[PDB]
C-alpha cells in the first residue's frame, strides 16, 4: 500500500512523460498535409502531459505519511492542474469518438461539417469550459498545518454542492460514456455487417475491430469505477438516510485514482502499436 | 465534520 | 550511309565544340568577386488564396500585376484578385486533368491546358454573365504541358508529342509547327520583345526557336538531367532552366554558353519552376522539398527561403513590375510574397 | 467599414463562387474514380463492354454508387510526368490477358509483369489498390493441352492442368507487391456475364473505401 | 532523310558567328546595376505604397 | 439577343396594388443585378431598388421603403416588383437596369425598354452647372457636374458614371469609373475629374449625340442621379 502506490505512480510518471515526448517529436515535424485526427491526438497528449508532471511532487504525500515537505503553494496549483486534465481527458475522448462516429458511420453529412478551424476552435472551448469547471477545485484545496502538515485537505461540501457536483459529472461523463458507447457500438456494427460478407480481402479488417474493442474495454474498466463511487458517495449525502456505509467507497476512490493514470499513460502505446502512419513518424524522428 | 478536514487524495473527489 | 552521316555529324559537333570552348577564358565565377554583398531577404506571406480543392499544376500573372489565374485538377479555372483575395471568375472546365495554364496580355482571354491533347481557350470578357469557350484547339497528340500567349490572337502551345506549335484562335490550325526536339517538351518561355522563344525538353536540352522563322536557331546543352522549368532574362539576351538534377543553370543566347551552376550538397530534388526578378538578380525556383529557394544571379549564394507549403512547389510567378512574388503548391494554396 | 459599394459586391460574388465549388467538389468527391491501365494489346475493352484525344472517361450508375473510369491508351508518351493528375483515385484496374504466356511482341506476360510492378511499387501509389483482371479464360483453357505454362515460367514444375496454372499465375503476379502493408491486390477472373465482372468491381470498391476512409481517421 | 535535316541543322547552327562572353558579362552587370534601383524585391520599399500589407 | 422586356402599367387607382415583370432573355440572370432605375415624366432619374446575384443584399430607396417589394425569378430568367399602397408620385416611367460587380466591370451597361405606369391625381446631391447648351455639329462640348462629396475613395479609383438617353429611347451607360469607356462608345467620348469636380468632353458630334445627359455617383445605397444636360441642335 504505503509503497505499493508510490512506485505505480512513479512508473506511471516515466512511462507517460516517454510516451508523450516521443509523440511529440514524431508528429511535431513532418513533412505532408495535416489531418483532422492529428490536432484531437497532439491535444490529447497535450493534457496528458501536464497531467502527471507534477504527479512525482504529490507521491510523497503517499510515501510515508501525508508528507508535503516540499512547499505550501504547489498544493492548490497541482490539484488544479490534475482536475482540470482529468476533466479534458473524458471530453477529449467523447470528441474524439464522436469524430470517428461521424467521419466513418456518415461521411455524407460530416463530410463538410467537420473542418480544421472548427476542431481548432472547439478545442479552444474545450479547454475553456474545463478550466472555468476546474475552478471550484482550486479554492477548495489548502493546506491545515495543524498536525505538523497532517495532509493537504478541504471541507466535504454543502448540499447544495451535491447536488452541483452530480449535475457537474452527469453533465461531464454520463453522457459522455453514453455517446461514446452509443457511437463505437454502431461503428462495430458496422465493421461486422461489412465483414460478415463473403468478401476477399475483408478479413484484414480484424485490426479496426480490436482496437475499438480494446479502447472501449480499457475506458469502462478505467474511468467507470471512480464516477460510478463517487456518484454513490453523493447520492448518499444527499439522501440523509441510514445508508452511511464505511470507509469501503473511501477505499474505493483511492485505489481506482491510479487506474485513470494508468489509462491516461497507456494511450500513446496503444496508438504506437496499433496504428500506422505515427509508427513510422516516430521512427522517422527517432533515428 | 468541517474540522475534520477529510483528505481528497489525487484525483478530485464529490 | 550511316556511318558517313555519323562521321559528319560528330566531326561537326566536335568543330562546334572547339568554337565554343574557343570564347571560354575568364569564367563568371570570379568576375562577380568584387561587389557589395547582398543581405537576407526575408520574405512574408502577404496574401493567402484559398478555395482550390486539388493540386495546383500552372499558374500566370497578369499585366496589370493584380489578376492571376490558377489551374488546378478539381474541373475549375479561378482569376485571382491578389490586391483583395477574391475570385473575379469561377470558369468550369470538362476535365479534370489540368497541366497548364495562361493569361493573354489583354484581359480579355484565358488559356487552359489538359490530358484531353487539346487546348483550352476561353473568353472572359463577353456580352453574355458566363464564361464559355471561346474556340476548342486540337491536333495535338501530345499532354499539354505549357502554353503562353504571345499576341491577341497568336499563341504558342507546347504538348507532350516531343513537339510544339503556333496556333489562331479563328482558325484553329497550326500556323507553324516546331519539330526537332528527341524528347518531349514540358514548358517554355517568352522574350520581352516577343520575337524569340525557348522551350525545355526532357532531353536535357534546351534550344531556342523563332516564331516567325519556325525553326530551331540556337541549341544549348549541359544539364545532366531533363529540364522542367524554363524563364527569360528580364533584358531577353538569357534565360535559366530548372532541371530535375537539383541544379538552376543560366544559359545566355549570346555566349552559348552555360555562365554557372546553381549547386548545392544538401538537397538532391529538382526545380519545378523558375523565375527572376525586375533587375535579374533573383532567381528563386521552386524545388520538390516542400518549400522554394532564393539564389543569387550573379553570385550563386542563397539570400533567402520561402517557406509556409505542405506539400510540394510546382507553381512560381513573378509580375511585371516585379513587387510581388506569388508561388503555389500542390496543397491547394497560394501565398504571396513581397 | 474601409469597403465601397463594389467591394461590398464583390466579396459577395466571391462567395457565392466559394460555395459553388464547395458544392461541386463535395458532388464530385461521392463519384467513385478508376484507372484503366495494361500493357500492349491489353484486353481494356472488356469493363466497359460489360458495363457503359488522349484520355477518355467512361462513367456508368449502380444502385447508390458512381462510377468513372480513365483511359491513356492514347498517351504514348514518358508515364513518369503524366501520372500526377491520377493520385488519390479509388482504385487501379490493371487488365491482363492470360492468352499470352508463348506469343511474342520477347515474351508479353514478361511486359505485363513489368508494368505491373512498375506501377505498383511506384512512389505515387502507396495508399491506392489495384484490381487484376484476367481474360480469354476459354482460349487459356483450350491452349493449355496444346502447349504448357513452362514456356514462360521455367520455374513451373506442376501438372500442366487449369487450377494449378491459375493459381501460380495468381501468386506469381501478387507477389511483386512489396508494399502489402499499405497496399491490396484484387485478383478476379473475367467471366462472359457482365454482372459477373462488375460486381467483383463493386465489392472491391465498397471495402476500398472503407479502408481508406479507416486510414484517414487513424482506426486502422 | 531525318539525317539530311539534321545534318542541315547543324551547319545552320554553326553558320552563327560567336562573340566573347566578356561584353556579355559587362552588359549582365549594367542591367543588373541599372534596374537594381527600381526592383522591389532586393531594395526595401515602405509600407506605404504596398497594397499587399495587412 | 439580350433584351429586358417589361410588362404591367397603365391607368390604376391611387391606393392599389400593380404587378410588374423583367423578364429577361439572351444572357444569365443569375449573376447580374437587378435594379429598378425610375424616370420622371418630366425630366429627372431615381433609384428605387436594388437586389444582388442570389437575393442575397436587398437595397431599397428612402421614397420607397416599406411599401415596395422586388423579388427575382432565376429559373425563369424574370424579376418583379410588386407594390402596394399605390400613390400618385409613383407616376412616372420604369426601367428595368442589369448591372454586374468585380474587377473591372461595367456596371449599368445595360437598361430595358421601360415601362409607364400612371396614377389618377445624408444622401450625396449632384447638380450640374447647366442644362441646355447650344451645340452644332462638329463642336466640342463641356459637360460637368459637381458632387457634395469626394467621390475619391482609399483603393485609389473615382466611382463616377456617364448616361445618354436619346429621346424615344432608353439610358445608354457612356462611362464608367470616371476614366473607361463602356462597350461600344466611340473614341469621340472621354472623361475626366478630380474627386470633386467631374468634367465630361464630347469631340465632333455629328447627329448622334443629342439627348439629355445623366451624371450619378456609386458610393452608397440612395445612388442619386443628375438633374438633366439637354443639347439642342440649333
Amino acid at each position: 500500500t504505503s509503497v505499493f502506490l508510490p512506485v505505480f505512480y512513479t512508473a506511471v510518471f516515466l512511462t507517460g512523460v516517454l510516451g508523450n515526448l516521443v509523440l511529440m517529436g514524431a508528429l511535431h515535424f513532418k513533412p505532408g498535409s495535416r489531418r483532422l485526427i492529428d490536432i484531437f491526438i497532439i491535444n490529447l497528449a497535450a493534457s496528458d502531459f501536464i497531467f502527471l508532471v507534477t504527479l512525482p511532487l504529490w507521491v510523497d504525500k503517499e510515501a510515508s505519511l501525508g508528507l508535503w515537505r516540499t512547499g505550501s503553494f504547489l498544493c492548490k496549483g497541482s490539484s488544479y492542474m490534475i482536475s482540470v486534465n482529468m476533466h479534458c481527458s473524458v471530453l477529449l475522448l467523447t470528441c474524439m469518438s464522436v469524430d470517428r462516429y461521424l467521419a466513418i458511420v456518415w461521411p455524407v453529412v460530416s463530410r463538410k461539417f467537420r473542418r480544421t478551424d472548427c476542431a481548432y476552435v472547439v478545442c479552444a472551448s474545450i479547454w475553456f469550459i474545463s478550466c472555468l469547471l476546474g475552478l471550484p477545485t482550486l479554492l477548495s484545496r489548502e493546506l491545515t498545518l495543524i498536525d505538523d502538515k497532517p495532509y493537504c485537505a478541504e471541507k466535504k461540501a454543502t448540499p447544495i454542492k451535491l447536488i452541483w457536483s452530480l449535475v457537474a459529472l452527469i453533465f461531464t461523463f454520463f453522457v459522455p460514456l453514453l455517446s461514446i458507447v452509443t457511437c463505437y457500438c454502431c461503428i462495430a456494427r458496422k465493421l461486422c455487417a461489412h465483414y460478415q460478407q463473403s468478401g476477399k480481402h475483408n478479413k484484414k479488417l480484424k485490426k479496426s475491430i480490436k482496437i475499438i474493442f480494446i479502447v472501449v474495454a480499457a475506458f469502462l474498466v478505467s474511468w467507470l469505477p471512480f464516477n460510478t463511487f463517487k456518484f454513490l458517495a453523493i447520492v448518499s449525502g444527499l439522501r440523509q438516510e441510514h445508508y452511511l456505509p464505511s470507509a469501503i467507497l473511501q477505499l474505493g476512490m483511492e485505489v481506482s485514482g491510479p487506474l485513470a493514470f494508468a489509462n491516461s499513460c497507456v494511450n500513446p502505446f496503444i496508438y504506437y502499436i496499433f496504428d500506422s502512419y505515427i509508427r513510422r513518424a516516430i521512427v522517422h524522428c527517432l533515428c | 465534520e468541517p474540522r475534520l478536514w477529510v483528505v481528497p487524495g489525487a484525483l478530485p473527489q464529490v | 550511309e550511316l556511318d558517313q552521316l555519323r562521321q559528319e555529324a560528330e566531326q561537326l559537333k566536335n568543330q562546334i565544340r572547339d568554337a565554343r570552348k574557343a570564347c571560354a577564358d575568364a569564367t563568371l565565377s570570379q568576375i562577380t568577386n568584387n561587389i557589395d554583398p547582398v543581405g537576407r531577404i526575408q520574405m512574408r506571406t502577404r496574401r493567402t488564396l484559398r478555395g482550390h480543392l486539388a493540386k495546383i499544376y500552372a499558374m500566370h500573372w497578369g499585366t496589370d500585376s493584380r489578376l492571376l489565374v490558377s489551374a488546378s485538377q478539381d474541373g475549375k479555372l479561378i482569376i485571382w484578385d491578389s490586391y483583395t483575395t477574391n475570385k473575379v471568375h469561377a470558369i468550369p472546365l470538362r476535365s479534370s486533368w489540368v497541366m497548364t495554364c495562361a493569361y493573354a496580355p489583354s484581359g480579355n482571354y484565358v488559356a487552359c491546358g489538359g490530358l484531353d491533347n487539346i487546348c483550352s481557350i476561353y473568353n472572359l470578357k463577353t456580352r453574355e454573365g458566363n464564361v464559355r469557350v471561346s474556340r476548342e484547339l486540337a491536333g495535338h497528340t501530345g499532354y499539354l504541358s505549357c502554353c503562353r500567349f504571345l499576341d491577341d490572337n497568336q499563341i504558342v502551345t507546347s504538348s507532350g508529342d516531343t513537339t510544339c506549335a503556333l496556333w489562331d484562335i479563328e482558325t484553329g490550325q497550326q500556323t507553324t509547327t516546331f519539330t526537332g526536339h528527341t524528347g518531349d517538351v514540358m514548358s517554355l518561355s517568352l522574350a520581352p520583345d516577343t520575337r524569340l522563344f525557348v522551350s525545355g525538353a526532357c532531353d536535357a536540352s534546351a534550344k531556342l526557336w523563332d516564331v516567325r522563322e519556325g525553326m530551331c536557331r540556337q541549341t544549348f546543352t549541359g544539364h545532366e538531367s531533363d529540364i522542367n522549368a524554363i524563364c527569360f532574362f528580364p533584358n531577353g539576351n538569357a534565360f535559366a532552366t530548372g532541371s530535375d538534377d537539383a541544379t538552376c543553370r543560366l544559359f545566355d543566347l549570346r555566349a552559348d554558353q552555360e555562365l554557372m551552376t546553381y549547386s548545392h550538397d544538401n538537397i538532391i530534388c529538382g526545380i519545378t519552376s523558375v523565375s527572376f526578378s525586375k533587375s535579374g538578380r533573383l532567381l528563386l525556383a521552386g524545388y520538390d522539398d516542400f518549400n522554394c529557394n532564393v539564389w543569387d544571379a550573379l553570385k550563386a549564394d542563397r539570400a533567402g527561403v520561402l517557406a509556409g507549403h505542405d506539400n510540394r512547389v510546382s507553381c512560381l510567378g513573378v509580375t511585371d513590375d516585379g513587387m510581388a512574388v506569388a508561388t503555389g503548391s500542390w496543397d491547394s494554396f497560394l501565398k504571396i510574397w513581397n | 467599414c474601409t469597403l465601397s459599394a463594389e467591394d461590398k459586391a464583390a466579396v459577395e460574388r466571391s462567395k457565392m463562387i466559394d460555395r459553388n465549388l464547395r458544392e461541386d467538389g463535395e458532388k464530385a468527391a461521392k463519384e467513385v474514380k478508376l484507372l484503366l491501365l495494361g500493357a500492349g494489346e491489353s484486353g481494356k475493352c472488356t469493363i466497359v463492354k460489360q458495363m457503359k484525344t488522349g484520355i477518355v472517361e467512361t462513367h456508368f450508375t449502380f444502385k447508390d454508387l458512381y462510377f468513372k473510369m480513365f483511359d491513356v491508351t492514347a498517351q504514348r508518351s514518358e508515364r513518369k510526368k503524366w501520372i500526377h493528375c491520377f493520385e488519390g483515385v479509388t482504385a487501379i484496374i490493371f487488365c491482363v490477358a492470360l492468352s499470352d504466356y508463348d506469343l511474342v511482341l520477347m515474351n508479353r506476360m514478361h511486359a505485363s509483369m513489368k508494368l505491373f510492378d512498375s506501377i505498383c511499387n511506384n512512389k505515387w501509389f502507396t495508399e491506392t489498390s489495384i484490381i487484376l483482371f484476367l481474360n480469354k479464360k476459354d482460349l487459356f483453357e483450350e491452349k493449355i493441352k496444346r502447349s504448357p505454362l513452362t514456356i514462360c515460367y521455367p520455374e513451373y514444375t506442376g501438372s500442366n492442368t487449369y487450377e494449378e496454372a491459375a493459381a501460380y499465375i495468381q501468386c506469381q503476379f501478387e507477389d511483386l507487391n512489396r508494399r502489402k502493408d499499405t497496399k491490396e491486390i484484387y485478383t478476379h477472373f473475367t467471366c462472359s456475364t457482365d454482372t459477373k465482372n462488375v460486381q467483383f468491381v463493386f465489392d472491391a470498391v465498397t471495402d476500398v473505401i472503407i479502408k481508406n476512409n479507416l486510414k484517414e481517421c487513424g482506426l486502422y | 532523310a531525318q539525317a539530311r535535316k539534321l545534318v542541315e541543322q547543324l551547319k545552320m547552327e554553326a553558320n552563327i558567328d560567336r562573340i566573347k562572353v566578356s561584353k556579355a558579362a559587362a552588359d549582365l552587370m549594367a542591367y543588373c546595376e541599372a534596374h537594381a534601383k527600381e526592383d522591389p524585391l532586393l531594395t526595401p520599399v515602405p509600407a506605404s505604397e504596398n497594397p499587399f500589407r495587412e | 439577343d439580350v433584351q429586358l422586356v417589361e410588362s404591367g402599367g397603365g391607368l390604376v387607382q391611387p391606393g392599389g396594388s400593380r404587378k410588374l415583370s423583367c423578364s429577361a432573355s439572351g444572357f444569365a440572370f443569375s449573376s447580374f443585378g437587378m435594379h429598378w432605375v425610375r424616370q420622371a415624366p418630366e425630366k429627372g432619374l431615381e433609384w428605387v431598388a436594388y437586389i444582388s446575384s442570389g437575393s442575397g443584399t436587398i437595397y431599397y430607396a428612402d421614397t420607397v421603403k416599406g411599401r415596395f417589394t422586388i423579388s427575382r425569378d432565376d429559373p425563369k430568367n424574370t424579376l418583379f416588383l410588386q407594390m402596394t399602397s399605390l400613390r400618385s408620385e409613383d407616376t412616372a416611367m420604369y426601367y428595368c437596369v442589369r448591372s454586374i460587380y468585380y474587377y473591372g466591370s461595367s456596371p449599368f451597361d445595360f437598361w430595358g425598354q421601360g415601362t409607364t405606369l400612371t396614377v389618377s391625381s445624408s444622401d450625396i446631391v449632384m447638380t450640374q452647372a447647366t442644362s441646355s447648351v447650344p451645340v452644332t455639329p462638329g463642336e466640342s462640348v463641356s459637360i460637368s457636374c459637381r458632387s457634395s462629396k469626394s467621390l475619391l475613395h482609399s483603393n485609389g479609383n473615382t466611382y463616377l458614371y456617364w448616361f445618354l438617353q436619346r429621346p424615344g429611347q432608353s439610358p445608354q451607360l457612356l462611362i464608367y469609373r470616371m476614366s473607361n469607356l463602356a462597350s461600344g462608345v466611340p473614341d469621340r467620348f472621354s472623361g475626366s475629374g478630380s474627386g470633386t469636380a467631374f468634367t465630361l468632353t464630347i469631340s465632333r458630334l455629328e447627329a448622334e449625340d443629342v439627348g439629355v445627359y445623366y451624371c450619378m455617383q456609386h458610393l452608397e445605397y440612395p445612388l442619386t442621379f443628375g438633374a438633366g444636360t439637354k443639347l439642342e441642335l440649333k
